[PDB]
C-alpha cells in the first residue's frame, strides 16, 4: 500500500449504466442485462499513471428508490464522485440536480464528473450543447458510452488529475 | 449473533468507514441496512447523536431517522408524531454548535415529518417553526437551514402547494436581512433560503424586496455567490415572464453592476466577472423579447446588450483566463431568434439598430477563437486545450446562426480580410490570424445559400495560396474544403483547384482525420464529375493505405470515400479498379484464412472484413439515395468467408464483422441483391441454429423488408423467418430475461413482418399464440430498449386486426392480458421514460378494437387499487371515460397517460 486510495461515489438514476460502466473497467465485457443494484457494492479500481499508481474504491450506489439502501450514508468520507445519466432518457437528466444536491449536503467541493451515457444510441434526446453543469471549476462533463467504449477513461483521468493536483497525469 | 444495539452499529460504521477490507465494507453496509429498517433504529439512532460520539457516527443516526420518516411513514404510530417532532427540534437546537453535515440531515428529517402531516395533522408547520426557533445565533442559523431544506424536500417527495406558506417565510427574511446587526453567516443563510423558496411557484412580484437586498449584498465578498444564485433563480423562473412590471425594475439593478464588473475585469477577479455575467445573461436570455416589445425602454435593453457584449470580449483566452465569455453565447442566439421573429416594421428597426452589434460580435468572436502563440499554447494543459476545442465548436454554432442574419456582407467582409491578409499586406506572419479567418469561413461554408457565391469562388482560389507550415492551419484548410462539398458538386470546374491539395494531405499522418473525412465528403458530393480523377485517387489511396498512415477508423472512411467514387464509373472500369484494390486483401485474407487461432490473426481478419463492409456501404451503381460488381465480389468471396466462419465460429467479434459485411451490402443495393438471397439464408439459418445472436435476426429483418413483395426470391427468406422464430421461442422459454438484446431484435423482426407483409402471420407453421405471449412478457423486462421494441410489435399487430389477418384478431382472445400489462406499466411498474410507448398501445386499442378494449378496461380496473393503491375510484373512472372516447388522437392519449401515471406515482 505505497499509494493512497480515493473514495469515489457513483450515483444516478436506475438503468443509466453505473454498474455496466464499472464492470467494463473491471473485466472488459459489457453486460447486456439490467440487474438493479441493492444499496451499494464497493469495487476497487486501480490505474497506472505516468507518475505512479492511482487506486479508487468505487462506491456503486443504487439508483432505484426502492433499493436506495443508505443513500445519504454512502457519501460520508468521499474524496470525489461521478453522477451518471442516460442520454436517451430525459428523466434521468432532469434528476441530476437532485443527486448533486445530496452529494453536496454530505461532501462539499469534492470534484464531481457528470457523464452522459449511451451516446452510441442513434436517437439521443439530450444534446451535449445543453449541459451547463461543468460551468464550475470542480465540475466537469463528458459524453460516455460504456458500450462503445467512448471516453471510457475520461472521468477517472480528470478526477485523478484534480485529486493529485497534477494536470500532467496520463494513464499508462 | 449480533442484535441492533448502539455498540454493534458503531462497530459496523467504523468498519464501513475505516476497515480497508472491501469484502468487509460490503458486509457491514448490508447489516447496516438491516439495522436502519429495524425498529431498534428508533432507539439507537438518538444514542448515536450524542456529543459522546464522532460526527460521521452521529451522522448515521440522523440519516436513519430521515429514511424511516420519509420512506416508512405507515410504520409510525400517530401517538409518536408530536414526541418525534419535539425530539427532532431538540437535537437540531443542540447540533447548532456541532457538525453542520449532521445539522443538515436532522433538518431534512424534521422537514419530511413536516411535509407528511402538514396538511391535516400539523396545520401551520412553517409558522410554528418560526415561533418555536425564536427564544440565539445558532437557533437562527438552524431555523434558516430547516426552512431552506423544507422546500427542497417538497420537490422530491412522493404522495396543496407549499408556495402559499412562503408568505410567512419572506417577512422574516426581509426583516433579518435589512437589519444592521445581523452577522454575515445569517445573511448568507438568508440568501440561500430565498433561492430555495424562489424555486417554487412564488410570484416574482412578491420577491421584489428580497431581490433588492440580494443586489445590495453583491458588493460584499461574503454574500456574493449566494446573491448571484438567489438572483438567477428569481429571473430564471418559468413564470417570471408573466410579471413584466418587475422585469422593468430589474433592468436598472443589473446595469448598476457595470462598475463592479469593470473593476473586476481590471483586477483579474474571475469569480466576480463570472457572477455578474450570469446575472446579466439570465435577464437577457429569458426576458429579451418582453423587453424588446416595451419599446419605451429600448435605451436600457441596449445598455444590457452592451454589458453582455463586454463579457463576450473580455481580454485573454476563454479556458485559461476568462470563464465569463462562454456564458454569453446562449444569449446572442436568443437575440437573433427574437429579431427575426417580428413583422418587418419592427424587424427592420431592430435589424438596423442591431446589425452593427452583430458585426462587432463577429469581430470579437473571431479574436477569441484565435489560437495563442505556439509557445503559449505549448503550456496549456490537456483539459484546457479540450475545453478550448469545445468552445470553438460552440462559437462555430453561434457564428453559423449569425450568418443567417448578416448573410451577404459577412462573406464579403471575411473574404476581404483573408485576401487582404494573404496578398496585400506583409505584416508579422501569424498563421493564427489566417486560421481564425479561415475557421470563420469553415463554420459557415455548409449554410451558404445557393444564390450568392461571389465569395466562394474567390475563397476557393485563395486556398492554394495559403502557407501550410502548421498542422492546425492545414487541418482548417482541409475542413473548409469539405464544408464546401455540396458547393463543388455544382461547380465541377473548381474541383481541380482543391482535389490535389486534399490528395497531398492524405499522406501526412497528422492530418488523417481531416484529410480522409474531406476526401469522403467530396466523393459523396461529386460522384458524377470525378470519373476523370478516379484512377489517380485510387492510386494515392492505395499508396497511403499500403503505408501505415491512417488508423483503422480513418481507413474505413477511406473505403467509404472510394465506394462513392467507383459508383459512377462505367461497369468495366469499376471491375478493373476494384480488382487492383481488393485482390491483395482477399489474398492476404486467404493466407490469414490458413493460419492459427491467435488474436494477432484476429485483428487482421477483423480489419479486412471491416474494409470490405465499409466499401460496400458506400458503393451503389443504382444511385438509390451486365451483372453487379458487388454481387460478383460477394459470390467469389463466399467460399472464403465460410472458411473463416468454420474456424472462428465461437468468436462473437469476428462473426459480427461478417454480419456487418452483408448488413452493409444489403442497404446499399436493395433489389440487386437477389442473387445472394439463397446463399445468405443458409448462412444466417446455420449461424442462428448454432449460436443465436441479435445481428442474425436484424439481417433477416432486412431481407424481409426488401423481398417481401418480390415472390420470385422471397421463399427462402420465409423459411428463414420461420426458423429464426422457432429458435428464439425455444430460447425465450429457457432464458426469459437472459437475452434482452435478442428479444429486442426479435420484436423488431416481427414488427417488420406485420408492417410490410402481414400474410406471413397466416402461416400455421408459426406459433401465433407463443409470439403474442412472449411479446406481452417482454413488456415487463427491465431493459427499456427491449420494452420499446415490444410496444413496436403491438403497434404493427393491432392495426392488422380485421385487415385480412384472421390469425390477428384471433389472438385477441388474449387481448385483455395486453391491456393488463399496459395498465401495470402505467401504474408505475415501468419507467416514466417508456410512457409514450404504452400510450401508443392504448391508442391502437381505442382506434382498431374499441369494442373489445371497452369490456377489457371496465373489468381490469374493477379490483381496488389495481394499477396503484394511490388511486381513487373517481380517478379510475375518469381515466376509463377519457380513454373510451372514440375520437382521441395520440397527442391526447399521451397527455392523459402522462397525467394518470403521475397520479399513480406522486
Ligand atoms: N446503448 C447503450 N446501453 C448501455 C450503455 N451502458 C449501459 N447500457 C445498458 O444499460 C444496462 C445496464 O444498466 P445498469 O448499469 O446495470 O443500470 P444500473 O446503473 O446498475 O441501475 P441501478 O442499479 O439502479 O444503479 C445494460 O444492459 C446495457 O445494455 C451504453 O453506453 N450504451
Ligand atoms: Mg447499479
Amino acid at each position: 500500500g505505497e499509494v493512497p486510495t480515493f473514495k469515489l461515489v457513483l450515483v444516478g438514476d436506475g438503468g443509466t449504466g453505473k454498474t455496466t460502466f464499472v464492470k467494463r473497467h473491471l473485466t472488459g465485457e459489457f453486460e447486456k442485462k439490467y440487474i438493479a443494484t441493492i444499496g451499494v457494492e464497493v469495487h476497487p479500481l486501480s490505474f497506472y499513471t505516468n507518475f505512479g499508481e492511482i487506486k479508487f474504491d468505487v462506491w456503486d450506489t443504487a439508483g432505484l428508490e426502492k433499493f436506495g439502501g443508505l443513500r445519504d450514508g454512502y457519501y460520508i468520507n468521499a474524496q470525489c464522485a461521478i453522477i451518471m445519466f442516460d442520454v436517451t432518457s430525459r428523466i434521468t437528466y432532469k434528476n441530476v440536480p437532485n443527486w448533486h444536491r445530496d452529494l453536496v449536503r454530505v461532501c462539499e467541493n469534492i470534484p464531481i464528473v457528470l457523464c452522459g451515457n449511451k451516446v452510441d444510441v442513434k436517437e439521443r434526446k439530450v444534446k451535449a450543447k445543453t449541459i451547463t453543469f461543468h460551468r464550475k471549476k470542480n465540475l466537469q462533463y463528458y459524453d460516455i458510452s460504456a458500450k462503445s467504449n467512448y471516453n471510457f477513461e475520461k472521468p477517472f483521468l480528470w478526477l485523478a488529475r484534480k485529486l493529485a493536483g497534477n494536470p500532467q497525469l496520463e494513464f499508462v | 449473533a449480533l442484535d441492533f444495539t448502539v455498540e454493534n452499529v458503531e462497530k459496523a460504521l467504523h468498519q464501513l468507514y475505516y476497515d480497508p477490507n472491501i469484502e468487509n465494507k460490503n458486509l457491514a453496509q448490508k447489516w447496516l441496512m438491516q439495522a436502519q429498517v429495524s425498529p431498534q433504529a428508533w432507539h439507537f439512532s438518538w444514542q448515536l447523536l450524542q456529543p459522546d460520539k464522532v460526527p460521521e457516527i452521529q451522522y448515521f443516526g440522523a440519516s436513519a431517522l430521515h429514511i424511516k420518516i420519509s420512506r416508512y411513514w405507515s410504520d409510525i404510530p400517530t401517538d409518536q408524531y408530536e414526541s418525534l417532532k419535539a425530539q427532532l427540534f431538540t437535537q437540531i437546537t443542540r447540533f447548532a454548535s456541532g457538525s453542520k453535515i449532521v445539522l443538515t440531515r436532522l433538518c431534512v428529517a424534521l422537514a419530511s415529518l413536516a411535509l407528511s402531516m402538514m396538511p391535516d395533522a400539523w396545520p401551520c408547520a412553517v409558522a410554528d417553526m418560526v415561533r418555536l426557533f425564536q427564544a440565539g445565533q445558532g437557533r437562527c442559523l438552524a431555523l434558516l437551514e430547516l426552512l431552506t431544506v423544507l422546500p427542497e424536500e417538497f420537490q422530491t417527495s412522493r404522495l396543496t402547494s407549499l408556495a402559499v406558506e412562503c408568505g410567512a417565510v419572506f417577512p422574516l427574511l426581509e426583516q433579518l436581512l435589512q437589519q444592521p446587526s445581523s452577522p454575515s453567516c445569517v445573511r448568507q443563510k438568508v440568501l440561500k433560503c430565498f433561492s430555495s423558496w424562489v424555486q417554487l411557484e412564488v410570484p416574482l412580484q412578491d420577491c421584489e424586496a428580497l431581490i433588492q437586498a440580494a443586489f445590495a449584498a453583491l458588493q460584499d465578498s461574503e454574500l456574493f455567490d449566494s446573491s448571484v444564485e438567489a438572483i438567477v433563480n428569481a429571473i430564471s423562473q418559468p413564470d417570471a415572464q408573466r410579471y413584466v412590471n418587475t422585469l422593468l425594475k430589474l433592468i436598472p439593478l443589473v446595469l448598476g453592476l457595470q462598475e463592479q464588473l469593470r473593476q473586476a475585469v481590471q483586477n483579474g477577479d474571475m469569480e466576480t466577472s463570472h457572477g455578474i455575467c450570469r446575472i446579466a445573461v439570465a435577464l437577457g436570455e429569458n426576458h429579451s423579447r418582453a423587453l424588446l416589445d416595451q419599446v419605451e425602454h429600448w435605451q436600457s435593453f441596449l445598455a444590457l446588450v452592451n454589458m453582455i457584449m463586454f463579457c463576450t470580449g473580455i481580454p485573454g483566452h476563454y479556458p485559461v483566463n476568462e470563464t465569463t465569455s462562454s456564458l454569453t453565447l446562449t444569449f446572442w442566439y436568443t437575440l437573433q431568434d427574437d429579431i427575426l421573429s417580428f413583422e418587418a416594421e419592427k424587424q427592420a428597426v431592430y435589424q438596423q439598430v442591431y446589425r452593427p452589434v452583430y458585426f462587432q460580435l463577429v469581430d470579437v468572436l473571431l479574436h477569441k477563437a484565435q489560437f495563442p502563440s505556439d509557445e503559449e499554447y505549448g503550456f496549456w494543459s490537456s483539459d484546457e486545450k479540450e475545453q478550448f476545442r469545445i468552445y470553438r465548436v460552440d462559437i462555430s454554432d453561434t457564428l453559423m446562426y449569425v450568418y443567417e442574419m448578416l448573410g451577404a456582407e459577412l462573406l464579403s467582409n471575411l473574404y476581404d480580410k483573408l485576401g487582404r491578409l494573404l496578398t496585400s499586406s506583409e505584416e508579422p506572419y501569424s498563421w493564427q490570424h489566417t486560421e481564425a479567418l479561415l475557421y470563420g469561413f469553415q463554420s459557415i461554408a455548409e449554410t451558404i445559400d445557393v444564390n450568392y457565391s461571389d465569395v466562394v469562388p474567390g475563397l476557393i482560389g485563395l486556398i492554394p495560396r495559403i502557407s501550410i507550415s502548421n498542422v492546425q492551419l492545414a487541418d482548417t484548410v482541409m475542413f473548409t474544403i469539405g464544408a464546401l462539398s455540396e458547393w463543388l458538386a455544382d461547380h465541377p470546374v473548381m474541383i481541380n483547384s482543391v482535389l490535389p491539395l486534399v490528395l497531398h494531405a492524405l499522406g501526412n499522418p497528422e492530418l488523417s482525420v481531416s484529410s480522409v473525412s474531406t476526401l469522403k465528403k467530396i466523393c459523396r458530393e461529386c460522384k458524377y464529375d470525378l470519373p476523370p480523377y478516379a484512377a489517380n485517387i485510387v492510386a494515392v489511396s492505395q499508396d497511403v493505405l499500403m503505408k501505415q498512415i491512417h488508423k483503422t477508423s480513418q481507413c474505413m472512411w477511406l473505403m467509404q470515400a472510394l465506394g462513392f467514387l467507383l459508383s459512377a464509373l462505367q461497369v468495366e472500369e469499376i471491375l478493373k479498379n476494384l480488382h487492383s484494390l481488393i485482390s491483395p486483401y482477399i489474398q492476404q485474407l486467404e493466407k490469414l484464412a490458413e493460419e492459427i487461432p491467435n488474436p494477432s490473426n484476429k485483428l487482421a481478419i477483423v480489419h479486412i472484413l471491416g474494409l470490405l463492409s465499409n466499401l460496400f456501404t458506400t458503393l451503389d451503381i443504382s444511385h438509390h439515395e451486365g451483372p453487379n460488381p458487388v454481387v460478383v465480389v460477394l459470390q467469389q468471396v463466399f467460399q472464403l468467408i465460410q472458411k473463416v466462419l468454420s474456424k472462428w465460429l465461437n468468436d462473437a467479434q469476428v462473426v459480427e464483422a461478417v454480419c456487418a459485411i452483408f448488413e452493409k451490402s444489403v442497404k446499399t443495393l436493395l433489389d440487386d441483391f437477389a442473387p445472394m438471397v439463397p446463399q445468405l439464408c443458409e448462412m444466417l439459418g446455420r449461424m442462428y441454429s448454432t449460436i443465436p445472436q441479435a445481428s442474425a435476426l436484424d439481417l433477416t429483418r432486412q431481407l424481409v423488408h426488401i423481398f417481401a413483395h418480390e415472390p420470385a426470391h422471397f421463399p427462402p427468406i420465409e423459411a428463414l423467418f420461420l426458423l429464426v422464430t422457432s429458435v428464439t421461442l425455444t430460447l425465450f422459454q429457457q432464458g426469459p430475461r437472459d437475452h434482452p438484446d435478442i428479444v429486442d431484435s426479435f420484436m423488431q423482426l416481427l414488427a417488420q413482418a406485420l408492417k410490410r407483409k402481414p400474410d406471413l402471420f397466416l402461416c400455421e407453421r408459426l406459433d401465433v399464440k407463443a409470439v403474442f405471449q412472449c411479446a406481452v412478457l417482454a413488456l415487463k423486462f427491465p431493459e427499456a430498449p427491449t420494452v420499446k421494441a415490444s410496444c413496436g410489435f403491438f403497434t404493427e399487430l393491432l392495426p392488422r386486426c380485421g385487415e385480412v389477418e384472421s390469425v390477428g384478431k384471433v389472438v385477441q382472445e388474449d387481448g385483455r392480458m395486453l391491456l393488463i400489462a399496459v395498465l401495470e406499466a402505467i401504474g408505475g411498474q415501468a419507467s416514466r421514460s417508456l410512457m409514450d410507448c404504452f400510450a401508443d398501445i392504448l391508442f391502437a386499442l381505442n382506434k382498431h378494437c374499441f369494442s373489445l378494449l371497452s369490456m377489457w378496461i371496465k373489468e381490469a380496473l374493477q379490483p381496488p387499487g389495481f394499477p396503484s393503491a394511490r388511486l381513487s375510484p373517481e380517478q379510475k373512472d375518469t381515466f376509463s371515460q377519457q380513454i373510451l372516447r372514440e375520437r382521441v388522437n395520440k397527442r391526447r392519449v399521451k397527455e392523459m397517460v402522462k397525467e394518470f401515471t403521475l397520479l399513480c406515482r406522486g
